[PDB]
């Protein structure tokens, strides 16, 4: 989902409907959804072990 | 012998993974600060919740 | 006074830096009882002479 | 000015380059060392091959 | 600019405590806003007292409107007399390079453009206070332009839920989590915000604009077929939902339509309003960053090289 | 009333002036010295094997 | 002196052809990462551009040449290639040649931004890239022409090659990969515009639906005046919510994005002195910029 080059599928009830059940809640998942252009970014971990 | 020890009780889940327990760790279901921590104002709280 | 070496690019030019530290004393103090006796002071007076 | 004040300040002023230049006139023959080792390790290949 | 180029003085009062001497030292690169470009001004002028509005205390999204009208200046370096700094509509010195110390959460890049935003973000709000004179100094944050012009949308667009008896707070930047302070917004201002949007709203639109509208029902076909019409939509714009009912289709025949261009006539009127508000609203990118020795990164808290964006 | 502050010592670094000859990865080259290196436009050595 | 010039350093293995055309390219526009003395050339050429595995368009070029700096090609040795940025070097030189790689003429006093080749190639064989160099042509051109090859895509989903500056004609036509090459900042002006011209049609439900000429006048001067009388001129005021408010920030953004890119600023003036104003096409043209 930070790819952005494959086309989506048709329905935006279901295309959506992925995007919010794979990104929330993980780990590599962007925060704010994708720029049009520009390079997604991955949230800053609070801590490292 | 010596001074007797006084034992802690914490209420945790049944099902947790006992791998949890068999390196070092914390009581604390979550990894406390703060050298964990990093450069932000927020960062020692927001490891926490 | 820091030592310097010289590299290549790309990757930047660095510049003589200097170091000026601080630090001021800490400071204690000591005691010691030396305590004397009723009569003693008489028999080093002269009054029991 | 003629003041001892400005004269003395000349010694801060010129010894000040002198700290700068025998750093960086002794930070080219480091410059080498440096290199002579990015030289090497870019031609030795490891033992095991 | 001139050979030498214009240097303000801002002239100390003799009234000051020791702690608040030091206080002034560690201002050494800040950005100052001069009422005018008179040559010796006071530390009163400067500070955030007479940086008021008459009777009222103006807030955050209204502190935006008082930048515009005053002359943002860059303080060199700090005498025990006095206080030397260099305008930046002037131009800016002899060499054209000024440090600027960075009271930003945010690090910076190479060539982005920097405007400037007020002390709005939590816990990182500091504010020198000069207690032996009574003053008070609200320092600005210097950051990049794409950043000013969120800060700004994020404020205003907050302004107009107060007109209507969620959420917007959360921004991010380089993958980092912040929200903003922020508590109320002045009924005056937000009026000069918003009649500053619609204005420049509506000479956007012209008859080619009609024209561009019935290219709606494509994008939506084109959003199926490529990935890259897909990182338009993003599922919050009014487009996607509107393509979905609406079919638009175009007027005919326009009048004296063999003399003109009305798709070009929209285009140029829609860059001259739309495309020119992001300068509208907060103040202009004044400066971006040409380090020297290359860094890439200037690191918060950090000085960095500056040079006048044109 | 007697009162009075004080300033004990001054203490310096000496940066260690390091000749690349001190150095016996030195013997590793054969350092010799151009006058003029960046007006040469032709690098090329004679192998004779 | 003091003067401030970049040394670009040309790798060896240069074949008799290829310096040839390094010789003749002197006077061009060159971008750069950052300011510094000693550079390779390798940051020079158009494959250091890229982020894939992709090749960058006419958006991305847009967007590097604000974050690129802008530099011209003094005197060209055969060891190094000796370059001024024009942002810093030239403030105390103030003189600099320039020859045109456009087709259109320059008066004096002009404005000259630049533009990437769209308008419409130099590679190199044994270095192993490519260059290619931006078009310096007048900045009140430059919101015309690209505004017309913008035109020209919509009308892809009267003539627009005519463009007469200074006497002269113009052919935009003269084909086929420049179209699909300026493909990406066609869908962003379409969707920047049917955005604004949906979400000020949400807040204004009856902007359309207002009487034409009179009415709509009243209601453009009530809204154009300066006095406090403005928010009650504006606001129209289980089942889903439009995201208006957020589909403003993404807009105000996406809006904001484009004037960076759009501006075309003034970089360079040219000022003809001992010489004849108009400067033609392959000819040298001095350069001052703003003191």
């Amino acid at each position: 989902y930070l790819g952005r080059g494959a086309p989506p599928l048709l329905d935006n009830a279901a295309a959506v409907y992925l995007r919010n059940a794979v990104v929330a809640g993980n780990r590599l998942g962007p925060a704010q959804p994708v720029p049009v252009f520009g390079c997604a970014q991955v949230p800053r971990r609070a801590g490292m072990d | 012998h010596g001074q007797d020890a006084v034992c802690e009780f914490i209420a945790t889940p049944v099902s947790t993974d006992v791998n949890y327990f068999r390196r070092p760790c914390n009581p604390r279901g979550r990894a406390a600060g703060g050298v964990y921590a990093g450069d932000k104002e927020g960062d020692v709280t927001a490891l926490m919740y | 006074h820091q030592p310097l070496i010289a590299r290549d690019g790309p990757h930047p030019i660095e510049q003589p830096t200097h170091n000026y530290m601080t630090k001021i004393i800490d400071r204690r103090a000591l005691n010691a009882a030396f305590s004397l006796a009723t009569e003693a002071i008489a028999l080093l007076t002269g009054e029991a002479l | 000015d003629g003041t001892g004040i400005s004269a003395h300040r000349q010694l801060r002023a010129i010894q000040q380059l002198a700290r700068n230049v025998q750093a960086v006139l002794g930070a080219f023959e480091r410059g080498t060392a440096d290199q002579m080792l990015h030289v090497l390790l870019e031609k030795a290949p490891p033992l095991a091959l | 600019m001139l050979a030498d180029g214009f240097e303000t003085d801002i002239a100390i009062p003799s009234g000051i405590s020791r702690p608040d001497a030091a206080a002034l030292q560690r201002c050494e690169g800040r950005v100052v806003f001069l009422p005018t470009i008179r040559r010796q001004l006071t530390l009163a002028d400067v500070a955030h007292e007479s940086f008021v509005s008459g009777g009222v205390s103006p807030d955050t999204l209204g502190l935006l409107l008082a930048y515009r009208r005053r002359f943002p200046a860059v303080i060199t370096r700090v005498l025990p007399t006095r206080i030397v700094a260099c305008p930046l509509d002037v131009g800016l010195t002899h060499a054209g390079t000024v440090n600027l110390r960075n009271t930003s959460p945010v690090d910076l890049c190479n060539g982005d453009p920097i405007s400037l935003v007020p002390p709005v973000f939590e816990g990182q709000a500091t504010d020198v206070r000069l207690d032996s004179l009574d003053l008070t100094l609200r320092f600005p944050v210097p950051l990049p332009s794409p950043l000013a012009r969120e800060i700004v949308a994020r404020l205003v667009a907050r302004g107009i839920r107060d007109l209507n008896p969620p959420d917007l707070n959360v921004l991010y930047y380089n993958g980092s989590r912040l929200s903003l302070l922020a508590d109320v917004q002045q009924l005056g201002p937000v009026n000069a915000e918003l009649r500053s949007l619609v204005l420049n709203m509506v000479y956007s639109i012209t008859e080619g604009t009609t024209i561009i509208l019935t290219l709606i029902p494509r994008l939506f076909a084109l959003s199926a077929q490529d990935g890259y019409v897909n990182a338009l939509l993003q599922m919050q714009s009014v487009t996607r939902e509107a393509a979905q009912l609406i079919h638009p289709e175009a007027p005919a025949l326009m009048q004296d339509g063999e003399r003109r261009l009305p798709l070009y006539e929209a285009l140029v009127a829609w860059l001259t309003h739309a495309g020119q508000l992001g300068d509208t609203l907060a103040l202009a990118p004044v400066v971006r960053v040409c380090t020297f020795d290359g860094a890439a990164v200037v690191r918060s808290g950090d000085m960095a090289p500056v040079i006048r964006y044109p | 009333d007697v009162e009075f502050d004080a300033l004990l010592g001054s203490y310096c670094n000496t940066l260690s002036l390091v000749r690349f000859l001190e150095l016996g990865l030195s013997v590793a080259c054969v350092c010799t010295k151009f006058p003029e290196l960046a007006y040469m436009n032709e690098g090329r050595v004679q192998f004779e094997v």
